[PDB]
């Protein structure tokens, strides 16, 4: 859960979320929490796909850039039909480009609140190392 | 008494000293030479200097057994002595009694 309904509202106003989240009542009247929850879940899933190779997936804390990316992806997912020229599609593609840059070791994952994230132990691995005759015998 | 002057009592000559320590006879060597590294050998030497001669003696036995060159050299050195003729000679300018004892 890199973002919540409150985050989506505070980013995109409440009226737009009310429009795009309600599929049964015309005009929309209430935000359906299930659709927003699933959109956030799908955004988190895509981010996990992009981030599993460099960090522990079950993150204990959420970086703020991660929050922005998750909110953008969830808003993009909330659209039943999305065109290539739709500006929200362009924003989603931009966020995907940032995610790819992070994955490819071109961008870093910033602070969560005050401490660094938990980089995985990929590069740590090396052989045991045989260096006898150098132990001050 | 012995040359060292310690009092000698003939009662104890009837039985070996180690006879009362049957546990020793049943011991088997632990072979510390297997998987030996410089740190382990240095530890063995240091602990031997402090009075733990068991590991050092076992290591020396393994070392003499496992090395053919050291084996041959030590055997040559010892067989050099084994081939020497020996005789018993009395004290300097000895008397008839000392000559007879010798």
């Amino acid at each position: 859960s890199y973002c919540t309904l409150a985050d989506l509202i505070e980013q995109y106003s409440e009226q737009k979320i009310r429009e795009v989240s309600d599929r049964v009542n015309k005009p929309a009247t209430t935000i359906d929490t299930v659709i927003v929850d699933r959109a956030i879940a799908d955004a988190d899933s895509e981010i996990d796909l992009h981030l599993h190779g460099r960090y522990q997936l079950p993150l204990a804390s959420v970086p703020t850039a991660l929050k922005r990316i998750a909110c953008g992806l969830a808003y993009a997912n909330l659209h039943i039909v999305l065109k290539e020229e739709n500006p929200v599609y362009k924003t989603a593609e931009h966020l995907r480009k940032l995610l790819s840059g992070i994955a490819n070791g071109k961008l870093s994952l910033a602070l969560d609140a005050d401490g660094k994230p938990a980089p995985v132990a990929n590069t740590v691995q090396i052989s045991e190392g045989r260096n006898d005759w150098g132990a001050d015998w | 008494v012995d040359v060292y002057g310690n009092p000698i009592r003939t009662q104890q000559l009837r039985e070996p000293q180690t006879s009362r320590l049957a546990g020793l006879a049943k011991e088997f060597a632990q072979h510390p030479a297997k998987g030996l590294t410089p740190a382990k050998l240095a530890r063995i030497l240091v602990e031997a200097e402090q009075g733990n001669l068991q590991a050092q003696a076992e290591l020396f036995m393994d070392m003499e057994e496992r090395d053919a060159h050291l084996f041959a050299e030590m055997s040559k050195r010892k067989r050099a002595i084994l081939g020497l003729d020996w005789a018993v000679e009395p004290p300097r300018n000895a008397s008839a009694a000392e000559k007879a004892d010798a």
